């Protein structure tokens, strides 16, 4: 296939919905890379509509925990968990692409979870330690204060690939190779 | 119709009834007969009768709040059961006036509800949450006496009581056998 | 309607209908009409003819404690079939006055419920439905004379009655045939 | 409505209609309907005219024992179709007053139902299919006069009778042609 | 309603509607508007007209049972679309007394039906089948006059008439044009 | 496939949602490391949400009776069942990566099941056994006293890592081999 | 690694008795016998049961090939599956300390509807098949078949520690390392 | 697979529900087991509910047109078409197993099929050509009168393999191996 | 291989399944390869077809009558609608059937409502039509009928027994047992 090629190349994809699925690919992905070159880097190719928060703290603490820089690069999109897995990549590297759209917000509840109110003051607790470890997370990979990602992601923040490194997203805005 | 019809006639003997789940259909039309009961009246006893698996707090609460403002002592009884919102307003009859037929079971629990929405709308709705069961602990402590600290800890699941446990625990007054 | 002109005709001439599922409904009907029925003549009788296949206990048992607690007899009537919370509200009659037609069938078995949620509330579920089923056998053993034991051991799975069983075991206490 | 209209001014001429499936909602409707008519005039005839696809056994033993206790004379009329319970109920009318309209079709078997559950439960349900179908084989041997073992052996399958072979089989007493 | 208060309105002017399709609620309907007016005066004819794609058998030989057992006559007008059960009907009219409207269509052909089930099943289902499409024949050459040869055989398939069409086969009487 | 590289360097992968066919794979997965290297220690990534009682001790029988060590380590989620899991691996092992989220809770009916009440107090007394059976296996393996974990567990108990460990759940918080 | 399993001679249930795994598990029994006919089969357990006729498929294969079954409950034998369980050959059926073993009298998934003859006849035969069910779970376990209709009258979940006391199984599987 | 080691020996496998689908595998498989070897016996093994009549006549006409004997084996059941199947072998053959559930019962229609009653008295002249060829090809294969058949098929007859065995349906119940 | 991998390679095209466009353009494919591979050696077709879908028939049946091989059409359990017009398809002197295969003729149908206007169901009618003298056409120049014959036994369902499909002329022999068995 043309992705065995990328991963032969030490190219993770993530592609899809950041789910338990395509999180235990990931992970699989990011820990033969390592085994195979633990010193050469591992480039992730990012064009996911993100969602999923354990299954985005699974991938991000996978590519923390490897010894191979990951190199992000974000496609067309990185929203929600996918940006954060965006920039959750080494410094100096972060890629994206000219168009590409980052989109950073606040966690949700997809549908509504029903309970009893103690069961529901514990979802929120849960909710609320998501969004703060998604705004710390996004925090030292950004360089901003927390307290600046929580009123960004108040709402959904829709960054272009030239505002989101200068938000700390990416680092570089990838030029093209050929003009055309 | 014909339920319709009877219910009309102990509409017009003061008797109404909480028969069902209490959304805010069957509560506005109980705030309706106890203002329309209220206006005929105001010295009579309304006899609210609860067959009822609870439903919506704000529901009941415009229920609460009729039964509270109306001049009318609000005598409540407990038919068959007396859940949740159902419990409440029961509870929530005139102090010596609260009855328990004797084979009504009463279901005291915590509300429920559901969080959605993103992480800023949940730590509002549970800070709603928060208050709203504070609010239902409070007026169940002050409706059967019993601390708020004992309430809370009963009605953490589903705290079931017979008309002699409903007795002793305070939500009724009299268990009454004819 | 036509068949709710029927059935007024009849509540004027104090004979109601179980005729369904005791689900919330048709039993908060029956309580309006026995609470009609005992507030416009306090000492002639209402018969209640039965031709349910059971339903809600709670909703028999706001039915069962109208019964009781209204002033009037309540002659009860298996009608085609009185199972479940339908024989629980045959032999809840007034004692003399429970009838069942010569062809009706009735139907003793503990009841049915459901179990759901987590592995404590199901814990509570359990515990309620061990007090339900003690208080359902106890009435069925007080209603047709037979001991707790009997009642419990019979209705463990569905023990099925014609109207000359249902006489013997007690749930009736005559067969009318004109 | 106009349906009802022209039912309630037939239930004023003692003319009540089994016309459709015979389940617990039409059976207690003729129910009541033949105890109010019993109620007005004890004397005078019930014309229960049956265009009825059959139904459930307990809903027509239901109408089958109103229809017996009754002191009226419930004179019934197969009206184009008496299949199943329809039969039954047809042939349940006062012996000389079982009437056939002359292209009415009527369809005597054995009892439908459905098994389900543990074997111990299946167990009953055959044990009490087996008393429902030998108590509907001897009153259709007791109406039509036929031996039980006849009724048996043509109501295993669809057993279909014109108007002239039911009243040779015995369901009606006299074909009407006006 | 207002469809029902028109049709109440010629009602009392006998004038009654088969306007669907045949099934027993439909039938019921008007076997109980013939009976209707049948009693209240027996000589005045009833004016059944009849928009309807036909339906049920049964259900429309309860309805040819109630014209022909009525001692009125019945005058029958195809109004629109008199197919199935609604040619029977209006070819079981009184003669000289059926009518189509002139731009009526009517629509002869033999029964639809279903098998299924198992082989003795279906084997007794088409015996009666074949008992029923003999009978529903045998009326129809009896209605228009034609030979059952030619009945069986024009209504093998589909075989539409238009109302000089029909007039000519025997369906009608008059083709009524004012 | 980059399992068949994990499988091959002894990494069994819970994954997905605990159920029947899960864990039927797991228990296949644990028998063949355990023919091949009876002494060398298999390592469980576990990602998955849970659920199933009869599916989690079979997967945890399975790893209790190997002769093989069992490193669990919680990749995202380990909730309820798959941390009954994550706990399941041995002393001085079950790693847990910094950002998971471990979900203690008792077990529960998927759905209503319904039945006469002597069937419901046969499905409530297996479901106080499943409970019991459940916090008797989460307190040797925790050092806790069951009690105490019938306390906890009364309600969804979402564990950070680091509090996980704290709680006995894990031994130790998974440091990354680069900081990126 | 199920082909590894099956190479060491382990069939593998695993998943709801029916149509499909009986035809499965049939073939795996007798491809076993036909490599090995003294070699023993092992039969892993982790069914929900259910289906009867595919229960005495599998449970008249694996009576009748030469090679002794041991069955291995892993962490459910339930209905059919159980009675499975009590298969095996006597001195073998292993379970897993926390396998949860059920016996229960035979069900009718959902209504069969029909005439009263036909519901006689089912009814004959869910009779037949819970006589049957008890028969086979009387010479496995040596009970008495009216003790066994008396505790499959309910669910009755059994403990692996308590299953070889009601004696579907034998041994209580005993973990190679502590663990 | 192990089917393919069946059908190596010479083992047909009927299995499933008897449809077009199945009915089309099996006349496969008897022709090539015929041309394979038209002197040894294929065996048959039956473990359906039935289900199809023209599907069951494909299957019933290839296995006695094939020059090698049929040795049916029952295996849990054979009902309806499957019992005819079973009763199709070859005399001195068809086994069964001891708990195996032979079932006869009339041809049916699955669900009702509409139409005109001309159409309906000719599907009903088929089902009862249906059920005399389901009655005369279970006569000469029992040794049964036919009406025999039509009374005993008249509504669901499940016999064990016993008293399938006094029937005519199957020849010798097997008797197992090993004791066990 | 498969065993109808054997079958094919023995040149036995199986029809097997509802005549559709995706059955019709396999067999097609099926014919035309055992027409490259041996011109002269006859086709053998297994039907145990259901039938339906009438250009999927002709495209089925054109094929079967293009190419050199004659065509060996044997009935399994059922040839009904256009599988029936198939097995009468084949060559004369061939056309085998088993003794209690299931022939059945009958005339073309619309498989549910197809809407429109009257000059659109004109012509959907002008077709149905044409697909039925068509059907008629075909099933009397191998059975040796008279079309009107055709038309008026398809008026309905006509089922056919093997042993009197042959004396339709669907058939030429009802295939016998090789063993008695
Ligand atoms: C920046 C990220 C963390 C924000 C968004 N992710 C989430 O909030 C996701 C969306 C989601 C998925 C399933 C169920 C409920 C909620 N949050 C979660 O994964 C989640 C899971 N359980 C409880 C609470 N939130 B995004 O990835 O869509
Ligand atoms: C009433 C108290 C004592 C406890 C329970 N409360 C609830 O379940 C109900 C749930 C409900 C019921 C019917 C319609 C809508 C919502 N509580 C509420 O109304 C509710 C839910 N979320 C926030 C605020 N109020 B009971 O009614 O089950
Ligand atoms: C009267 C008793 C002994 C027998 C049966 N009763 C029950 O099972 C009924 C079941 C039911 C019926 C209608 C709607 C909802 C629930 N009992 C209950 O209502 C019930 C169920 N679980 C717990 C407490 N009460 B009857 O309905 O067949
Ligand atoms: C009248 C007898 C002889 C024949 C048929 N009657 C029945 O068996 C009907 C079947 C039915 C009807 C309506 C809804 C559900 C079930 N009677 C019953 O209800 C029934 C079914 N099984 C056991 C006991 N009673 B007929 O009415 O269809
Ligand atoms: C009138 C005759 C000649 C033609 C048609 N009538 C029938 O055959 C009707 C059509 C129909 C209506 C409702 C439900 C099922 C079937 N069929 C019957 O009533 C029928 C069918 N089989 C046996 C007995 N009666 B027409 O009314 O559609
Ligand atoms: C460690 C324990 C608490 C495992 C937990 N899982 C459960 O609670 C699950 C949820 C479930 C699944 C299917 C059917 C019914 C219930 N418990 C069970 O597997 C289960 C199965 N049968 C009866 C009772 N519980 B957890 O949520 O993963
Ligand atoms: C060990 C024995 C009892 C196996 C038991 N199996 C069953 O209860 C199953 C449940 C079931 C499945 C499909 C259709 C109907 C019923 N019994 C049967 O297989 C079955 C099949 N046909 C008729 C009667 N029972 B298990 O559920 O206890
Ligand atoms: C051996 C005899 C009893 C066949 C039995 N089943 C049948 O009768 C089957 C069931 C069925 C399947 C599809 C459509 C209609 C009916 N009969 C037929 O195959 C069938 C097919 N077309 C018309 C009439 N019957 B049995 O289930 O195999
Ligand atoms: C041998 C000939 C008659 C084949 C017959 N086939 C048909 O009746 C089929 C049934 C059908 C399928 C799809 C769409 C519409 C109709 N006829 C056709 O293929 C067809 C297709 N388009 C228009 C008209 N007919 B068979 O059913 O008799």
């Amino acid at each position: 296939n043309p992705y065995n090629k990328l991963f032969e190349e030490r190219i993770i994809f993530l592609g899809v919905q950041v789910d338990d699925a395509s999180a235990n690919d990931i992970m699989a992905q990011l820990l033969v890379l390592e085994s195979l070159d633990p010193d050469r880097d591992i480039t992730m190719y990012i064009n996911s509509p993100g969602g999923g928060f354990t299954s985005l703290m699974a991938i991000y603490d996978t590519m923390q925990y490897v010894r191979a820089d990951i190199q992000t690069v974000c496609l067309g999109q990185a929203a929600s968990a996918a940006a954060v897995l965006l920039a959750a990549g080494t410094p100096g590297k972060r890629m994206a692409l000219p168009n590409a759209r980052v989109l950073i917000h606040q966690p949700s509840l997809s549908g509504v979870i029903q309970g009893q109110f103690s069961d529901l003051e514990i979802q929120a607790a849960e909710i609320e330690r998501m969004r703060t470890l998604m705004e710390t997370t996004l925090a030292r990979h950004t360089g901003k204060d927390a307290g600046v990602i929580r009123k960004d992601t108040d709402r959904d923040k829709i960054l272009t690939a030239e505002e989101a490194k200068d938000y700390g997203i990416i680092d570089t805005v990838l030029e093209y190779r050929k003009l055309s | 119709s014909l339920t319709d019809s009877v219910y009309e006639r102990l509409l017009s003997e003061r008797i109404i009834f909480l028969g069902s789940e209490v959304n805010d259909e069957i509560a506005n039309r109980l705030c309706a007969q106890i203002l329309l009961l209220a206006a005929e009246d105001a010295s009579k006893d309304i006899s609210l009768y609860i067959n009822s698996p609870g439903g919506s707090i704000s529901a009941g609460m415009a229920i609460y709040d009729t039964m509270v403002l109306a001049p009318c002592d609000i005598a409540t009884y407990a038919m068959g059961m007396a859940a949740s919102m159902g419990e409440f307003l029961l509870a929530a009859g005139t102090k010596g006036k609260r009855y328990a037929l004797p084979h009504a079971r009463i279901l005291m629990h915590q509300p429920l509800g559901g969080v959605t929405g993103s992480a800023a709308d949940i730590a509002i709705q549970a800070e709603q949450f928060a208050v709203i069961k504070k609010e239902m602990f409070r007026l169940n402590a002050e409706f059967t006496g019993q601390p708020i600290e004992r309430i809370e800890a009963d009605s953490d699941r589903d705290r079931w009581f017979t008309a002699a446990e409903a007795l002793e625990y305070g939500f009724v007054d009299h268990i009454i056998t004819r």
